[PDB]
Protein backbone atom coordinates (compact mmCIF):
# COMPACT_ATOMS: atom_id res chain seq x y z
CA UNK A 1 0.00 0.00 0.00
CA UNK A 2 2.85 2.31 1.01
CA UNK A 3 4.82 2.74 -2.02
CA UNK A 4 2.24 1.26 -5.01
CA UNK A 5 -0.04 4.20 -5.95
CA UNK A 6 -3.18 3.77 -8.08
CA UNK A 7 -4.48 1.54 -5.57
CA UNK A 8 -7.76 3.40 -4.29
CA UNK A 9 -9.45 3.94 -7.76
CA UNK A 10 -12.53 4.09 -6.88
CA UNK A 11 -12.56 6.46 -4.94
CA UNK A 12 -10.94 9.26 -6.29
CA UNK A 13 -12.77 8.27 -9.23
CA UNK A 14 -16.12 9.00 -7.59
CA UNK A 15 -14.29 11.83 -5.89
CA UNK A 16 -13.56 12.89 -9.45
CA UNK A 17 -17.11 12.53 -10.79
CA UNK A 18 -18.49 14.77 -8.50
CA UNK A 19 -16.40 17.65 -8.46
CA UNK A 20 -16.44 17.80 -12.69
CA UNK A 21 -20.15 17.64 -12.52
CA UNK A 22 -20.51 20.68 -9.90
CA UNK A 23 -17.68 22.39 -12.10
CA UNK A 24 -19.69 22.38 -15.09
CA UNK A 25 -22.93 23.21 -13.34
CA UNK A 26 -21.05 26.51 -11.84
CA UNK A 27 -19.28 27.58 -15.10
CA UNK A 28 -22.76 27.79 -17.01
CA UNK A 29 -23.96 31.05 -15.67
CA UNK A 30 -21.65 32.86 -18.27
CA UNK A 31 -23.27 31.66 -21.07
CA UNK A 32 -25.61 33.68 -23.23
CA UNK A 33 -28.37 31.83 -24.00
CA UNK A 34 -29.41 33.87 -26.70
CA UNK A 35 -29.79 37.23 -24.83
CA UNK A 36 -27.74 39.55 -25.46
CA UNK A 37 -25.44 40.04 -22.33
CA UNK A 38 -24.64 37.03 -19.44
CA UNK A 39 -24.63 39.41 -16.81
CA UNK A 40 -28.33 40.20 -15.32
CA UNK A 41 -27.27 43.57 -13.50
CA UNK A 42 -26.48 45.96 -16.67
CA UNK A 43 -29.48 44.37 -18.97
CA UNK A 44 -31.69 45.27 -16.63
CA UNK A 45 -30.47 48.45 -15.57
CA UNK A 46 -29.63 49.23 -19.06
CA UNK A 47 -32.75 48.57 -21.35
CA UNK A 48 -36.62 49.39 -20.89
CA UNK A 49 -38.85 46.89 -18.66
CA UNK A 50 -40.73 45.27 -22.26
CA UNK B 1 -15.46 49.03 -8.04
CA UNK B 2 -14.71 50.95 -11.09
CA UNK B 3 -17.23 49.35 -13.36
CA UNK B 4 -17.22 46.02 -11.94
CA UNK B 5 -19.91 45.37 -9.39
CA UNK B 6 -20.82 43.12 -7.28
CA UNK B 7 -22.11 42.24 -3.06
CA UNK B 8 -20.02 41.04 0.35
CA UNK B 9 -17.95 41.43 2.81
CA UNK B 10 -14.64 43.56 2.16
CA UNK B 11 -11.43 42.32 3.96
CA UNK B 12 -8.00 43.27 3.98
CA UNK B 13 -5.68 40.75 2.28
CA UNK B 14 -1.82 40.07 1.87
CA UNK B 15 -1.65 39.68 -1.79
CA UNK B 16 0.83 39.79 -4.67
CA UNK B 17 -0.85 41.25 -7.77
CA UNK B 18 1.44 42.58 -10.60
CA UNK B 19 2.33 46.54 -10.62
CA UNK B 20 -0.50 46.44 -14.19
CA UNK B 21 -3.43 43.87 -12.41
CA UNK B 22 -6.66 45.07 -11.54
CA UNK B 23 -8.63 42.52 -9.89
CA UNK B 24 -8.32 38.74 -9.01
CA UNK B 25 -10.02 35.69 -10.02
CA UNK B 26 -10.81 31.86 -8.74
CA UNK B 27 -10.53 28.80 -10.35
CA UNK B 28 -13.93 29.12 -11.29
CA UNK B 29 -14.17 32.73 -12.89
CA UNK B 30 -15.58 34.31 -9.42
CA UNK B 31 -13.93 37.70 -8.48
CA UNK B 32 -12.16 37.24 -5.31
CA UNK B 33 -9.42 40.38 -4.94
CA UNK B 34 -9.90 43.96 -5.78
CA UNK B 35 -7.47 46.46 -5.53
CA UNK B 36 -9.09 50.10 -5.10
CA UNK B 37 -8.04 52.73 -7.32
CA UNK B 38 -7.57 55.33 -4.75
CA UNK B 39 -4.77 53.72 -2.93
CA UNK B 40 -3.75 51.07 -4.49
CA UNK B 41 -4.24 48.24 -1.74
CA UNK B 42 -5.14 44.88 -1.96
CA UNK B 43 -8.63 44.00 -0.89
CA UNK B 44 -10.52 40.78 -0.59
CA UNK B 45 -13.69 39.94 -0.64
CA UNK B 46 -15.94 37.30 0.82
CA UNK B 47 -19.30 35.65 0.64
CA UNK B 48 -22.76 36.65 2.69
CA UNK B 49 -24.31 34.28 4.98
C1 LIG C 1 -5.12 60.24 -5.50
O1 LIG C 1 -5.50 61.14 -4.48
C2 LIG C 1 -5.32 60.58 -3.17
C3 LIG C 1 -5.85 61.61 -2.20
O2 LIG C 1 -5.87 62.91 -2.78
C4 LIG C 1 -3.85 60.22 -2.92
O3 LIG C 1 -3.80 59.51 -1.69
C5 LIG C 1 -2.52 59.56 -1.03
O4 LIG C 1 -2.11 58.24 -0.66
C6 LIG C 1 -0.83 58.17 -0.01
C7 LIG C 1 -0.55 56.71 0.24
O5 LIG C 1 -1.45 55.87 -0.46
C8 LIG C 1 -0.85 59.00 1.27
O6 LIG C 1 0.45 59.00 1.84
C9 LIG C 1 -1.28 60.43 0.96
O7 LIG C 1 -1.40 61.17 2.17
C10 LIG C 1 -2.61 60.44 0.22
N1 LIG C 1 -2.99 61.80 -0.12
C11 LIG C 1 -3.91 62.49 0.56
C12 LIG C 1 -4.18 63.88 0.07
O8 LIG C 1 -4.50 62.01 1.52
C13 LIG C 1 -3.31 59.35 -4.05
O9 LIG C 1 -1.89 59.21 -3.95
C14 LIG C 1 -3.63 59.96 -5.41
N2 LIG C 1 -3.17 59.11 -6.49
C15 LIG C 1 -3.60 57.87 -6.72
C16 LIG C 1 -2.99 57.17 -7.90
O10 LIG C 1 -4.44 57.32 -6.01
Amino acid sequence: LSSTASALGKLQDVVNQNAQALNTLVKQLSSNFGAISSVLNDILARLDPP
Amino acid sequence: FNGLTGTGVLTESNKKFLPFQQFGRDIDDTTDAVRDPQTLEILDITPCS
